[PDB]
């Protein structure tokens, strides 16, 4: 078994953000950093859209990102530890669109390690050193510099080691050009390993260290250590020189510090509480992000606190000392991992888990009422404010991220015939339900459905430099109608064509002149009310025109290719060759005169005869044959078109084909995606170049800087469409249908999927699907959390409390909290307690997202395992069965028991009553049917359990399940148990016997989080560190059984390894598109999405394995990481392709493209086919 | 007295003399030369500035780890200069 | 004396044992070196944060907090 | 300090500032006289060097060899 990795939707997750003028111009772009992946992005401060740029896997983990830029630069550089032993210097190139590497210096081994640098990450603020550092005792500085032709040069690294340390967060000190300062937190732990009491433990203190780099003398110094009063977390920058003192702000827990060397005091302020706070009230508060703002005349910081509150922080100082500082409520958003503060008045939030947002800042300044709270307050006792809806910020833009994914189920739950993918993703009360789709979302821009035979409809404009169109003409089968946007459409008259014979025609000829053709002729019309008509002789009729608005060919009955042309005069020229052939023409198409060129030479055709013949028609060689090429079926249309140079052939079945434009075909691509003749159209996406293919199914092709994507829409069929624009939106289509007249648009920026969102309430644990409704039975638990009753009798409790506080019981604000509740979506669930859970039990349908049925737990129960069956000893009823924890602490673990909830699911599957509950006296993790019964993990122990009366009775059990069971699967004989730490047993049921015997089990610890069934001797597993494997039985396995490495008899072989990178939840097997061949579809925390497909053949192997070799070695990591060994992070690779690495292909430059394809004794275009087939075999 | 130098490597290349060309510093392999060599910036000053990091000759060319070295992140430790005490 | 370098150097790393070794030495070295592994795998701290409802922040926080005395203070 | 430039230049050859300098050797003179005094001195350590107050690898593979 050769399998291959392709990746369908990459992560969505960011760890990592900074901003600055990463091109070199003025405008500011951001780069994000996902776990392996790093992106460009660049908000548009006109519309308020988040555009992205580029992305590039790095095959690495990115820990540290920092941005700087060398005195008397434009353009920022990028600086990047991983767990690499390297540190990697970037640059970005804007006309290549590239990360191009500027430096790489090696210092240590690779991985997440201890005493290796790649944690933290420092700059100074001029530009002139970097430090790396790891958690330990280890530290490393490089200093910048630059040379005459302005390029950067980097030295060796200077040490600055220390045993027996921790680090918690370093950064760099803004000196006025003085020798750089870098700034730690850090902690002495050598006491702490000598003292048996554990009094050395405690009694130990942060120090804030500063070390100095004198470039005079080339070597790194500790100048000022000083014991901090409580553990802080990481540090802000304060901007010094010329704007500002020059110290340090530590956050804390309860507090923020201010901190200078010299002769300056230490100022402390407290961070304040939200009044009537609903938190269990031993928990503290600290600060989770921060940003600064530095304006010419002043500066100020934003940080974020847990419950998503950001304050306004300024600083009141002196010549050069600091009196206060002050503090201020600014805003409520969601907890962010970072926040980028943007000239031109913009925030970016980028959230821990779920959308990530961008907000206009609306009011500069702070003309307000609210308090301000400052360090000079005395308070013997905390400052109180009130959490209230945005007022200085605007939403303007919301990015859809699918972190965390938790659980997926791949089905056909609609009537459609392709599966959708029914995602239960998010935590806490931003968790959502999301159905997503393979394929474009048509917004609907207007309907109007008229009586009658709709053929075509063209959107002409009255003028070239118009951007208002002038007329679009519906074609009767008895008549045609034209109309104008005068905002009101409806009947027009000066129009000037005026049809009363069908329309097959409408094209923009000169700048205002119109040609109008039709069965009977063709009548030129002007800007004024003047028409010249050239009608057919005799019987001969047209029905296919090729247009363009400075030469215009027809087909008349013969295949007499009769060309016009109108020359700056501004009229009416005839060829005087008419060239005719065998057969009438099918198709043809002229391409869009470049405003370059005069006129355009190419003209595919397409007869009866089943060939696209190309011809000239520049007045040198014009019409007369130059290639011929025979087709597979009957064409309909063809169009020569870009975005170089192509055209596309449409047969009359669901299939396509593409050549190349030039004399002789280059490339091939043929696609099968209908049993309809395909129609292609003229559209414009972008604002360039793009073919409508119209099917059964309407598709979108479109390559997109040298990405092709044949992309379907969600409707169903049309007939004929164009461009569209109005005042009403400037960019659209105009569609028709059966008995309708429609209006269509397309808004998303290559998208692969399409999403809706349906909200929860707690984090989604598993759902099942009910087979006869199709509806979905969802729990949701969530630890630290209050149920609804429990928080409404606290709320309760806290008022009549303070109604009591002694004291004229004369004004109450004890009603007005009592009244409205401020949404959890928005300010967060109170987190309160440390043993305390809330679950929910949900019914809801996949169609709409109305929620048919809720049960409510008590308080501290939680939900674990779920599962919808029949008992055999019953009739046909259906039964849900919600296994639940009681009283569950996780560190150290500890639980009071288990519970069994049974249901009866009546109503069509849309109720459930209540039957029983049966206690147990573990965690019941998971519940799988089995064979008229049902087998529950209870903890390490596995039973087999049937419905009675009363409660569950226990029928059988095993007691030799080596931990923990945490998953439970069965096909029709044998059954699989996961581990919590060992990787899988295999279990028989003696059915006559009434026993459970273990038969085989592995050789591995593998921390499995989820399992899935290949086959009867196959099993594909997932693990906590993010790898896949897939374990098979020997064909030697004896499954009729009545340990040799403590274990059981028989063992299991390992057929695949794979490192991925990110930790996997879901596998199914599964095929999804229709007719395509099954794969195996994962699902991982950052919210990426991915596939590994079976290879068939030896040689589809060996190429890709030759593929792999070859770019392994000319297209390395970009920051520094070995691909082998990445992929080998915990065990070596087995049996696997990366189709990630493979793809990488297709962007390298023309040269490198050249050296690998002549190796593999191909070329490039061959490569990229071949590349794209096995794609497009199995998924989009 | 054979020691590495085990200090922490710069950004100045190894060299190799006409007797050491071809050899890998670390095992003496002569197949497949991988990676560039680094030493520490006390092994490359003054007098010492070109000189072959095997024995200490006059040098004539790049100094290279093997792939096999490579593989198992040998050139991860520090200059790799033979000291004699 | 390559060896005996070799010998120096590899007890000269952090988290190395001999013939020496206790249990505490050991379990509080792995204990060390796995929080080290949560703070630098950005997925195994996503996984950490849905389990137990709190901020990424948070855990990292509490994981260097843990990270001065692992396994309690050592005998007698 | 070599260039056929600088050999080629350099061969055609044939009261604020007083205030200044009064200034600076009076504190001169009043810090020499201090340390000379070594009466009023804490020994206020400036910046430790790490590397100059430790032993570094190959000296502790030295101090090891000695002992065993
Ligand atoms: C155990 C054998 C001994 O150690 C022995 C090599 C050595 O003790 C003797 C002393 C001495 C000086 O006479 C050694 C001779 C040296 C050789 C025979 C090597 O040849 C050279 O140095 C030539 C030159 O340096 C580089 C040639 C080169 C690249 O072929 C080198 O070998 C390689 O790198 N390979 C091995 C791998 N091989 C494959 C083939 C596909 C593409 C190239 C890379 C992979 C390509 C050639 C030399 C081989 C001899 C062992
Ligand atoms: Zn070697
Ligand atoms: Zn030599
Ligand atoms: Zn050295």
């Amino acid at each position: 078994m050769f399998l291959y990795n392709l990746t369908l939707q990459r992560a969505t997750g960011i760890s990592f953000a900074i901003h600055g003028n990463f091109s070199g111009t003025k405008q500011q772009e951001i780069v994000v950093s996902r776990g392996k992946i790093l992106e460009l992005l660049r908000p548009d401060p006109n519309t308020g859209k988040v555009h992205t740029l580029l992305t590039v896997e790095v095959f690495g983990v990115i820990r540290s990102l920092m941005a700087f830029r060398l005195t008397g630069g434009t353009k920022d550089y990028i600086v990047v530890g991983s767990d690499s032993g390297r540190i990697v210097i970037l640059e970005y190139q804007p006309s290549k669109n590239m990360f191009e590497k500027i430096h790489q210096e090696t210092f240590g081994k690779s991985g997440c390690r201890r005493i290796v640098p790649g944690q933290f990450l420092a700059v100074d603020p001029k530009g002139r050193a970097v430090m790396i550092s790891a958690i330990e005792k280890q530290k490393l500085v490089y200093i910048l510099n630059r040379d005459a032709a302005a390029r950067l040069t980097i030295s060796s690294p200077l040490e600055a080691h220390k045993a027996n340390t921790l680090v918690y967060h370093v950064v760099g000190v803004d000196v006025g050009f003085e020798n750089p300062m870098f700034a730690c937190l850090e902690m002495d732990y050598e006491e702490a390993d000598n003292d048996p009491t554990g009094e050395a433990a405690a009694n130990t203190q942060q120090t804030l260290t500063f070390y100095e780099l004198d470039l005079g003398l080339n070597h790194v110094v500790r100048k000022y250590s000083e014991p901090l009063e409580e553990h802080g977390n990481f540090l802000i920058t304060v901007p010094g020189g010329s704007d500002g003192p020059s110290g340090v702000l530590i956050c804390s827990e309860n507090y923020i510090t201010y901190k200078n060397f010299g002769d300056q005091p230490d100022i402390r302020c407290p961070i304040p509480r939200r009044r009537n706070d609903l938190d269990d009230p031993e928990r503290g508060m600290i600060f989770v992000c921060s940003a600064t703002h530095k304006t010419k005349s002043m500066f100020f910081f934003l940080a974020q606190t847990e419950q998503g509150d950001i304050f306004k922080i300024t600083l009141e100082t002196d010549e050069d000392m600091v009196t206060e500082i002050r503090l201020k409520y600014f805003d409520t958003v969601p907890v962010a991992a970072a926040m980028c503060v943007l000239k031109t008045g913009f925030l970016f939030v980028a959230s821990e888990f779920g959308n990530h947002y961008l907000y206009q800042i609306a009011h500069l300044g702070d003309d307000d009422e609210e308090p301000e709270f400052s360090s000079a307050m005395p308070l013997e006792d905390t400052f109180f404010f009130q959490p209230r809806p945005l007022k200085n910020l605007v939403l303007v833009d919301e990015l859809d991220s699918l972190s965390p994914i938790l659980f997926c189920q791949i089905a056909d739950l609609a009537n459609e015939d392709t599966p959708q993918l029914y995602v239960a993703c998010g935590r806490g009360p931003r968790s959502s339900l999301r159905v997503l789709r393979h394929g474009l979302e048509v917004s609907e821009m207007a309907v109007s459905e008229l009586p009658g035979n709709p053929n075509a409809v063209w959107t002409v404009r009255r003028h070239i430099e118009d951007e208002f169109d002038a007329y679009i003409i519906v074609s009767f089968v008895n008549a045609t109608l034209v109309l104008s946007i005068g905002e009101t459409v409806e009947e027009v008259t000066d129009s000037g064509f005026l049809g009363t014979t069908p329309t097959l025609s409408c094209s923009l000829l000169g700048d205002d002149a119109l040609v109008q053709v039709y069965p009977d002729g063709i009548r030129h019309i002007r800007a004024d009310k003047r028409v010249n008509e050239w009608k057919t002789p005799g019987k001969k009729t047209i029905v296919k025109c090729a247009v363009n608005q400075r030469q215009v060919v027809i087909a008349l009955t013969g295949g007499e290719l009769v060309y016009f042309e109108m020359d700056p005069s501004g009229q009416l020229n005839e060829y005087t060759e008419r060239k005719e052939m065998s057969a009438d023409v099918v198709c043809m198409s002229l391409a869009n005169v470049p405003p370059g060129e005069q006129r355009s030479r190419f003209l595919a055709v397409g007869l009866v005869d089943n060939t696209v013949r190309i011809i000239s028609l520049d007045p040198s060689d014009c019409l007369q044959p130059l290639s011929m090429q025979a087709l597979p079926a009957q064409p309909e249309s063809l169009c020569i078109v870009e975005m170089f140079l192509y055209l596309n052939i449409g047969l009359q079945n669901g299939v396509l084909l593409r050549t190349v434009l030039d004399p002789v075909t280059g490339d091939l691509s043929d696609t099968r995606t209908g049993s309809r003749p395909v129609k292609l159209f003229r559209v414009r996406m972008q604002g360039q170049e793009a073919v409508l293919a119209m099917s059964s199914r309407s598709w979108l092709s479109y390559s997109y800087q040298s990405r092709f994507h044949l992309t379907p829409l969600s409707y169903e069929t049309l007939e004929f469409a164009s461009g569209f624009a109005s005042e009403q939106c400037p960019e659209g289509i105009v569609a028709i249908s059966t008995n309708t007249l429609r209006i269509l648009a397309l808004e998303k920026l290559g998208a692969v999927f399409n999403q809706v969102a349906f909200p929860l309430q707690y984090t989604p644990r598993k759902f099942v699907i009910h087979p006869e409704s199709n509806n979905l039975i969802i729990i949701e638990t969530d630890h630290n959390a209050y149920t609804e009753a429990t928080k409404a009798q606290r709320k309760q409790q806290m008022a009549e409390e303070m109604v009591e506080a002694a004291g004229e019981l004369a004004a109450e604000m004890a009603a007005a909290f009592l009244n409205e509740n401020l949404p959890e979506s928005i300010f967060g669930a109170p987190k309160a307690g440390n043993g305390q859970w809330a679950s929910v039990i949900r019914v809801m349908n996949p169609i709409q997202g109305n929620t048919l049925d809720l049960v409510q737990l008590e308080q501290n129960e939680a939900a674990f395992s779920v599962a919808v069956c029949r008992f055999s000893n019953t009739g046909e009823d259906w039964y849900v069965l919600v296994g639940v924890a009681k009283d569950l602490i996780l560190n150290p673990r500890s639980v009071a028991g288990g519970f069994v909830y049974t249901y009866k699911l009546v109503n069509n599957g849309e109720k459930l009553e209540f039957l029983h509950k049966t206690p147990v006296e573990e965690v019941p993790a998971a519940i799988a049917p089995f064979q008229g019964r049902v087998l529950i993990g209870v903890g390490k122990l596995l039973r087999v359990y049937d419905l009675g009366k009363k409660k569950l009775l226990r029928k059988c059990e095993n007691k030799h399940i080596a931990n923990y069971i945490s998953g439970i699967q069965t096909i029709g004989h044998r059954v699989i148990v996961s581990d919590v730490q060992e990787s899988f047993i295999w279990v028989r049921y003696k059915r006559n016997e009434n026993q459970l015997i273990i038969f085989a089990d592995d050789t591995y610890p593998r921390w499995v989080t989820t399992a899935s069934l290949l086959d009867y001797d196959t099993v594909a597993g997932a693990d906590k560190f993010g790898n896949i494997c897939v374990v098979r039985l020997p064909p030697n396995t004896n499954d009729e059984v009545d340990g040799l490495l403590n274990g059981a008899s028989q063992k299991a072989e390992v057929i695949m390894n794979y490192h991925v990178g990110e930790t996997v939840l879901s596998l199914q097997k599964t095929t999804l598109i229709p007719g395509g061949s099954e794969s195996l579809v994962y699902t991982t925390l950052s919210g990426g999405i991915g596939i590994l497909v079976p290879f068939t053949s030896h040689e589809d192997h060996d190429f890709f394995q030759h593929v792999e070799m070859h770019l392994r070695s000319e297209h390395p990591p970009l920051c520094g990481r070995d691909h082998l060994s990445f992929r080998s992070y915990y065990f070596p690779v087995k049996n696997v392709i990366d189709g990630d690495l493979c793809e990488q292909f297709n962007s390298m430059e023309p040269n490198k493209q050249k050296n690998v394809s002549e190796e593999l004794d191909r070329t490039p275009p061959e490569v990229s086919k071949k590349l794209e087939d096995i794609r497009t075999r199995y998924a989009f | 007295d054979l020691i590495f130098c085990r200090k922490q490597a710069g950004v100045a290349i190894g060299r190799l003399c006409e007797k050491c060309d071809g050899k890998c510093v670390i095992c003496d392999s002569y197949v497949r030369p991988c990676t560039l060599v680094r030493i520490c910036d006390e092994c490359n000053y003054g007098s010492y500035q070109g000189r072959c990091v095997i024995c200490g000759g006059p040098g004539v060319s790049d100094a290279y780890y093997c792939k096999e070295c490579t593989i198992q992140e040998k050139d991860r430790d520090g200059c790799p200069k033979i000291v004699n005490l | 004396t390559i060896h005996s370098q070799l010998e120096h150097l590899q007890s000269k790393y952090i988290g190395t044992g001999h013939a020496d070794t206790t249990k505490w030495e050991w379990l509080v070295n792995q204990h060390r070196d796995s929080y080290c592994s949560y703070m630098g795998h950005f997925d195994l701290l996503n996984y950490f944060a849905i389990a137990e409802n709190e901020s990424k922040a948070r855990v990292r926080f509490n994981l260097m907090e843990k990270m001065l005395q692992p396994c309690g203070p050592p005998a007698d | 300090n070599f260039d056929e430039e600088n050999a080629y230049f350099e061969d055609e050859e044939e009261d604020p500032l007083e205030a200044f300098m009064a200034e600076v050797e009076d504190q001169a003179a009043r810090d020499m006289k201090r340390l000379e005094e070594k009466d009023k001195e804490r020994k206020n350590v400036k910046g430790i060097r790490d590397d100059i107050e430790e032993e570094d690898d190959q000296e502790a593979y030295f101090r090891y060899m000695a002992e065993n």
